[PDB]
């Protein structure tokens, strides 16, 4: 593909390769927006009204919202009553970074649907088993129809 | 405390005797005895809980308290019974199917009980010692918990461990653990241990050390309706879907999952089935898609009592070309029993505005009560009503407590009716923007 | 208890090898359409035929959906039932063509028969035991792990692989568990901990189970019931990616998505090739469509492609109207909203409305069914009332009737509160009169 | 499998000559149809003429759509037929020209020719090096037959294949080095040393013999939307399967011709083409017979099949109406094949024809009064009661199908005429057109 | 200099203590009853008590509607919230506008929190980590320094974890706030600036007052403000992200459940004496473009206990309602709303009042015009109409400063006359031409 970077280019023991690949694109923001609107300041309210808009005012919090917490604790069975609001404030994919968890409560209202039944069936299991060859069908035709070996054409 | 002064405040519920008899004015209800008696049976067959997807339908005329009826039902019924009063217009929506969102109403509509036994140990942790198993396994601790009153020492697990390091807890920081179940909190920091740092945390909260018995029992019960239990197993995270609204039409098997345990939840019983109430208010603003799913949607056994609300007469259903009466088609006039309203006298719109009276805390004299009276009875209730505060404000800007028929008669002439707006657009047609688009800004030709 | 206008049905009531009795399984009366329905529950239970579809033709309330629920009652529950309104069939978030079609898989069941060689109980001990001649360079070289296992009336002691100590320490099991080790997989699941080793006595949150019963080594044939639908939306998803996008669309919204043909051809590929080998049976089942009037032009082309399809169901279909405009058609008017082909296509069943003492019968099956006790004038008067009112309104009456018999402490219900019931709810027909009566929008 | 209403179709019933007998594959009459869609038969298969659209044409209840599954049936294997109804175009996530380009690249193919190594041999040994975390996997793997020895080295994915369907020493598995397939056909040392663990009893199987790895050519066909679902993101194989391929650039589209022409001057590809089939094509916008024009003028465009039993009716999206519901300008693009209806001799001929298909012994009378009925109403209508008539008759104990039983199914079951005549009689029962109706019986 | 707007010249309603309207003040000249009317009504919302009230303003084109709004905008001041809003803006093609409308809802009811702030400015001379295991570090000891001292600090593991973040060595001034824990860099120190002659480190001063700064604010906030904060369909509203997140959260449909609990956790932080809650004007201006299904929602959500006052304005006479074929209703409002609305009528103008108008907007764009070209601008605008007049006084002034002048003539008014036409005469060219003018 046409590299569409500006980078460092050699006009002409060990040499170094460093990364430096950048948009030739530039876009110019003045420093009074960023640190007036963005950055923390004395005469700027971003981190007190963050705060009370994040912490203080928030319906997971357990200090002032306990019994929301230990309702929904009843309901998705969490062990500990700080994971609604830690999970409420954090971004998405470092939530999806940081999800492993094993332990839940048995006398909980989450269930366990029939479609999970079967996923955890073909989490682990060999050939020539019927429930695991039903459910595994996408790799059958990935190793029928030779596709490990097609080239690539875009 | 956060509620204001509505138009409905004044309803408490319906004002019955033990025989289901209307009092002539009992709760904020006046007149209307045979709706009320209709709306107490409705009451009764839900309280009894015995009977599964009724449909009933209040019709009268505008202002005359088909709403205030419904509402008061809903306060007759009390807490811990589902009622969800929703208008014709949620329910066109656009990531989400028409039938999905009255399938959503109906499991909203209807929930289970359960009781909860809870041992819980609130107190100011002092000092966790940990025994540092060697080989790793089954740590032991030595927690110091610690309220105002008394202290004593625990053991502790290896998971009990691993909680109170996978969310970070010191000294001084309040936590509550339940003995029968395992559950873990942090409350915060005591606020004894405010002073020991200079700068406080981005997460760091204070709360006041607890008083009395370290170890507390106590029973909750918690009624959870259907629809969340919908909402929960449907996705792996799914109780923040309980609050963005993000769900996506939850498919049959599900439901059918969720019903089929909670039938033998019932059976094993750790669970109770509370019925309730669904109010489709002005459910003539429908399309004939959820009028077919309303009739074919109430014969499933967990199916709530339907109650609906209409001022129209004979016109016609959206969707469709043709006139129906109270325009709903026939199908569902058939599965309806129908509670009729009809308009007040002169006596119950004066009982009925001395209620709104004393509700908003405006003090009516008795010359001014009649001619608020005769205004309702000439335009409408509610323009009475709203006249009401209006001169309460005119009469506190004369600088007087109570209000008189000068303050009534200013409030009269300041604010304007729908009889007295159509006849001054009627005698100027030219100043106004007409259908066709056409309008005279000059103001001399 | 709780009545939902049904349940009262139990079952047609054919009897065997001839015709259904007129007052039988909580029918009444339509003897020619329950015959009818008998012909297409055997036929269904023949288990050969694909594609055939019944419209059901009648006015209303005269016992369509009670005739299907009494086929689906009649089939059984191993054989799926999909229950469906017309206006289901509209979504926003997938094209009403595959709406359909996953309804059509969803009415078809699947039952697989397997067995289980599986080791279960209480662990004893667990000792990575090292091997002679133990290499270089690396301590603890395992030749084998011993793992006992103990449970109710027996005790075993097992000489495991070298390779399931990593499953050991991933689910972290430890003395005093109970864990769940197959045979062939070989994969430990660690249930929980045993009742009897509760050691920590004041602060712990270890699930508890009790100890298993019977013998460690239990070998069982178990049955699984499953539709293709199900299998279908398995094998859609993602099935453990272990990326970055497989959890971010497990922990995202399942958004339903137009599911191809191909995976659909796969799943029937391999499903028949197992019920080639014997090991499962496919059970067909009826799908319910209600007031098909409703449909669009759209739906009934594709209605037509899946019944001409293999693998698609008996769908039972009904409506009320009887010349209608079909809808998403300006100008094609054909009996009870069906174009003619698809009207061609499928078997009538027309049910004729009833009579007086049908009505009277069927108001004293639902009081029994309601618990209620009504006194024969009463019930005479409400069959006057189902004759010249509706039959519903007659049926909804009774609930009110039951709670004013209630509140004067009687147990009978007496005709003074079935007059009071009428006066305190208004007919439809009534309040059809004081509508065109009223002048004040009503 | 199940049975279906085109399923007695085996082929399309014509001699080397392109000559219709008059009953042979399960069709029977409709000479000059059979011919002409032989001629269309052969003029795909000849392969070298590409984009030409064939409309059937003829009244319902014909045989159009058993004309298409005919041709289906004498297609051949390996070549595409990709059979949609009309209402499939339209879509929440795919315009209508992307949706029929879609089904335009399902219907052309791609056969590539591949070369792949087979290893077969007992295993003496594995050593698989995973790192800490198990990501980094790496190893060595011995394989044998009786004749040579050879150690090869292992990468990731054939580890991985090798966890799954775990691979004991002593263990004769096949390996094919280009699909990446793992078949354990059995074990043949039968180890005294015997781990309680596993429950494997794979049967014996013989050493093998001849040289360890083995050439063989194979060839897979592939359709150009596959490829291009491939190629269009990362993760386009599971797109394949949940239809998440939402409006796939033509950047994409130029690219993958180019390569699937340079596949063909290389030998390694072959392009066969198919044939696209819709069903009730007037269900279509206008906008969509726009682009049906201008892409079938494209080097790489099958033979589209179109079918219709519409006579000059309003083409959907404009205000006139046109001959078959389709514009004048698809038309001088389209060749029209002419259907024509059936007499009493070949309608006759079709209801034994599904008797004896349908496991169904008929009598003489009850063929000829099926046959009258035919001739009378409709061929389907005598097709379905076949069934319920053959269910009548067990339901009487007795094996054949008599006259009274196909009576019994005729009163029982009606059909659109009758039914027609029972709603104009009793149209107060039903709701009409304007919604009106009266549920009370007096 | 300050821009003008349409609005600019209207300063409130200007009416007395006693409720009586002058004649001109406020910027208004005349409508002295619909003056009234909105005084009473801006007394209402003051007092603070009533939920759910409606009005509706009905008056022809130009009458002073939206004028009238923005005096109820300033007469309750910048402490009320004020939401107005254009009739169009409901219909959304990512949420229902039933769902935008109990937003804005949301959206007119706002919160006051008294919150102090105290912050710490200078440089980092030490910073000593005290480990206390118990790998972890217990607490960490910080030492600021400005022009006017130095200070010590005791700080957390969290604080040190974003002191961390930010990269902060010895020698850089930072930002710590008390309260919140936002630790900023600012750079490293002046005094550090020649122990290399060329690096990247920004050399900032030294500040020059005290390192402790501690002052109190007031945070205006109102109820849609937390109900978007703690409803994210994609979390992590707290990091500061300059590029953002891979995907772009969609507006969803926010449950009752989300109201409810917002609700009671706002009436528990009132009853603490924390919140103070302060209801707002939802200004709809031109209803008559509502859908019908806007107008059913309206009638349901009218009725809650958290309503604020909606204004509503219109024009129309009787006209078909939006989204129906055979309804006619005053003001394009159905009948069943329009029981719950109080209806003030606005007035047209004549000659003198429009003359009052026109040098008044001359007074406050500060053009001086003649008096007989006043005179000729009050008689121009009661013939075509008030509000080409209102434009056409700056051209006038434009060609008199091309001119040399700062007095705008009567030659001016005829200049800029012909140059600009006004729509009747504009549409009698229109009518007379035959090919599209
Ligand atoms: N039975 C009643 N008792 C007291 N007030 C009533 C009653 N019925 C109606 N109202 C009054 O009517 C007003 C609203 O009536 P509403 O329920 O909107 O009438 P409708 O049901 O015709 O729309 C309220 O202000 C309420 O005070
Ligand atoms: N033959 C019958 N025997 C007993 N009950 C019947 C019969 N037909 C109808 N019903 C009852 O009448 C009520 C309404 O009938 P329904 O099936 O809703 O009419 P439709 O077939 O038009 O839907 C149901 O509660 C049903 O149980
Ligand atoms: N020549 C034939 N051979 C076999 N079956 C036929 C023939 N002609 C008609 N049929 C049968 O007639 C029915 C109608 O044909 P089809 O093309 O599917 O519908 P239509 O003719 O209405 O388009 C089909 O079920 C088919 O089996
Ligand atoms: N009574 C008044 N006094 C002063 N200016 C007025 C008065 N009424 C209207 N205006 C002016 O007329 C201009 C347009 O009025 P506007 O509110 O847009 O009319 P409408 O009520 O039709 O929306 C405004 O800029 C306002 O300054």
């Amino acid at each position: 593909p046409f590299s569409f970077t500006t980078f460092g280019k050699t006009t002409s023991k060990f040499t170094d390769l460093i990364y430096s690949s950048r948009n030739p694109i530039k876009y110019s923001l003045p420093r009074l927006i960023y640190e007036d609107l963005i950055l923390p300041n004395y005469n700027n309210d971003v981190d007190i009204a963050n705060k009370l808009k994040n912490v203080k005012f928030n319906i997971f919090n357990p200090s002032t919202n306990y019994e929301l917490c230990l309702f929904l604790s009843k309901l998705t069975g969490e062990p500990s009553l700080n994971e609604f609001f830690r999970v409420s404030t954090t971004p998405l994919l470092k939530r999806v970074i940081e999800r492993t968890n094993g332990p839940k409560n048995t006398d909980s209202l989450s269930f366990k649907t029939i479609t999970q039944e079967l996923l955890e069936v073909t989490r682990n299991a060999p050939s020539e088993g019927v429930m695991a060859s039903l459910l595994n069908v996408e790799k059958h035709a990935y190793e029928r129809e030779y596709l490990n070996c097609i080239q690539r054409g875009y | 405390s956060l509620s204001l002064i509505a138009a409905h405040s004044h309803i408490t519920g319906l004002g019955l005797d033990e025989n289901l008899q209307p009092r002539p004015t009992s709760e904020g209800m006046v007149g209307q005895l045979q709706a009320r008696r209709a709306a107490g049976v409705i009451l009764k067959m839900v309280q009894n809980g015995t009977i599964a997807g009724r449909a009933v339908l209040v019709a009268g005329p505008p202002s005359t308290g088909k709403t205030a009826l419904a509402m008061g039902v809903s306060q007759s019924l009390g807490k811990d019974v589902p009622f969800t009063a929703i208008a014709g217009s949620e329910i066109f929506s656009l990531e989400l199917s028409k039938t999905e969102a009255l399938t959503q109403a109906f499991r909203k509509s209807i929930g289970i009980k359960i009781k909860e036994e809870t041992e819980l140990i609130e107190g100011e942790v002092v000092e966790i010692q940990i025994d540092r198993s060697i080989t790793g396994g089954h740590k032991q601790g030595k927690l110091t918990i610690k309220t105002t009153d008394m202290e004593t020492i625990y053991e502790l697990g290896n998971k009990m461990i691993d909680g109170l390091t996978k969310e970070k807890v010191l000294a001084g920081d309040v936590i509550s653990i339940d003995k029968a179940s395992g559950k873990i909190t942090k409350l915060g920091r005591s606020f004894a241990r405010s002073r020991d740092y200079d700068a406080m945390g981005a997460d760091t909260r204070f709360v006041q050390c607890p008083e009395g018995e370290l170890q507390k029992r106590k029973t909750v019960v918690h009624t959870v309706s259907l629809h969340e239990i919908d909402v929960i197993n449907s996705r792996t995270q799914g109780f923040l879907a309980l609050f963005t609204g993000d769900t996506g039409e939850i498919r049959s098997e599900v439901r059918d999952q969720i019903n089929t345990k909670v039938a033998e939840w019932k059976e094993e019983g750790k669970a109770e089935i509370v019925p309730g109430v669904l109010f489709i208010d002005e459910v003539h603003m429908l399309d004939i898609e959820c009028f077919s799913f309303i009739n074919r949607a109430l014969e499933d056994e967990f199916a709530p009592i339907v109650m609906m609300a209409t001022n129209r007469g004979v016109s016609k259903t959206r969707g469709t070309n043709y006139k129906s009466p109270h325009g709903l088609p026939l199908d569902l006039l058939d599965r309806s029993i129908i509670i009729t309203t009809k308009s007040y006298n002169e006596q119950e719109i004066k009982t009925i505005l001395s209620i709104r009276a004393q509700e908003e805390e405006v003090e009516l004299s008795s010359d001014a009560l009649d001619l608020l009276t005769k205004t309702g009875v000439e335009t409408s209730l509610r323009y009475s009503s709203n006249l009401i505060s209006v001169a309460q404000q005119i009469a506190m800007k004369r600088k007087n407590n109570t209000v008189e028929v000068e303050d009534v008669k200013r409030a009269y002439l300041l604010f304007l009716d729908s009889a007295r707006s159509v006849k001054y657009v009627q005698e100027n047609e030219s100043q106004y923007i007409d259908d066709q688009g056409n309008v005279q800004i000059s103001i001399a030709k | 208890t709780r009545t939902a206008a049904h349940t009262h049905i139990k079952g047609l009531g054919l009897d065997e090898s001839g015709v259904a009795k007129r007052v039988e399984g909580g029918f009444v009366g339509q003897i020619e359409a329950r015959e009818a329905c008998g012909v297409i529950v055997d036929l269904i239970k023949a288990k050969k035929m694909s594609g055939r579809a019944i419209l059901l033709a009648g006015g209303p309330s005269t016992g369509k959906t009670a005739l299907a629920l009494a086929i689906s009652q009649e089939l059984g529950p191993k054989v799926p039932f999909c229950p469906l309104v017309g206006s289901e069939l509209y979504s926003v978030e997938v094209k009403k063509t595959e709406t359909l079609m996953e309804n059509f898989r969803r009415a078809i069941g699947l039952r697989i028969k397997e067995t289980k060689e599986v080791y279960e109980g209480e662990v004893t001990e667990l000792t990575p035991e090292d091997a002679e001649n133990p290499l270089g360079g690396y301590g603890k070289t395992i030749s084998h792990v011993i793992v006992g296992l103990k449970s109710a009336k027996g005790t075993k002691t097992l000489r495991l692989d070298p390779t399931i100590y990593e499953s050991i320490q991933r689910e972290k099991v430890s003395i005093g568990d109970v864990i769940y080790i197959e045979a062939n997989t070989g994969a430990v699941k660690r249930v929980g901990r045993s009742d009897a080793y509760a050691t920590e006595f004041d602060l712990e949150t270890e699930e508890y189970v009790p100890l298993p019963k019977g013998e460690v080594h239990k070998k069982k044939e178990i049955v699984q019931d499953v539709t293709l639908h199900d299998l279908d939306v398995a094998n859609a998803r993602p099935q453990g990616g272990q990326d970055v996008i497989s959890m971010m669309g497990q922990l995202l919204k399942p958004k339903k998505t137009e599911i191809t043909e191909k995976l659909r051809q796969e799943v029937n590929k391999v499903v028949a090739k197992y019920i080639d080998q014997g090991v499962a049976e496919l059970i067909p089942g009826v799908l319910f469509i209600d007031e098909v009037n409703m449909l669009d032009i759209e739906i009934f082309t594709y209605l037509n492609k899946a019944l001409e399809s293999n693998i698609a169901p008996v769908v039972v279909l009904a409506s009320n109207r009887g010349m209608t405009t079909v809808r998403g058609t300006e100008d094609v008017i054909s009996p009870h909203g069906v174009p003619p082909d698809l009207i061609d296509r499928l078997l009538i069943v027309r049910t004729l409305p009833y009579d007086k003492d049908e009505i009277r019968t069927i108001i004293e099956r639902r009081a029994t069914v309601e618990r209620l006790q009504v006194e024969s004038s009463a019930l005479d008067l409400l069959a006057t009332m189902g004759t010249e009112t509706s039959l519903r309104y007659a049926l909804q009456l009774l609930a009110p009737c039951g709670i004013l018999a209630q509140t004067s402490n009687r147990k009978e219900i007496v005709v003074n509160d079935v007059n009071e019931a009428k006066l305190l709810f208004l007919d439809a027909k009534r309040s059809t009169k004081i509508l065109e009566t009223s002048a004040n929008y009503l």
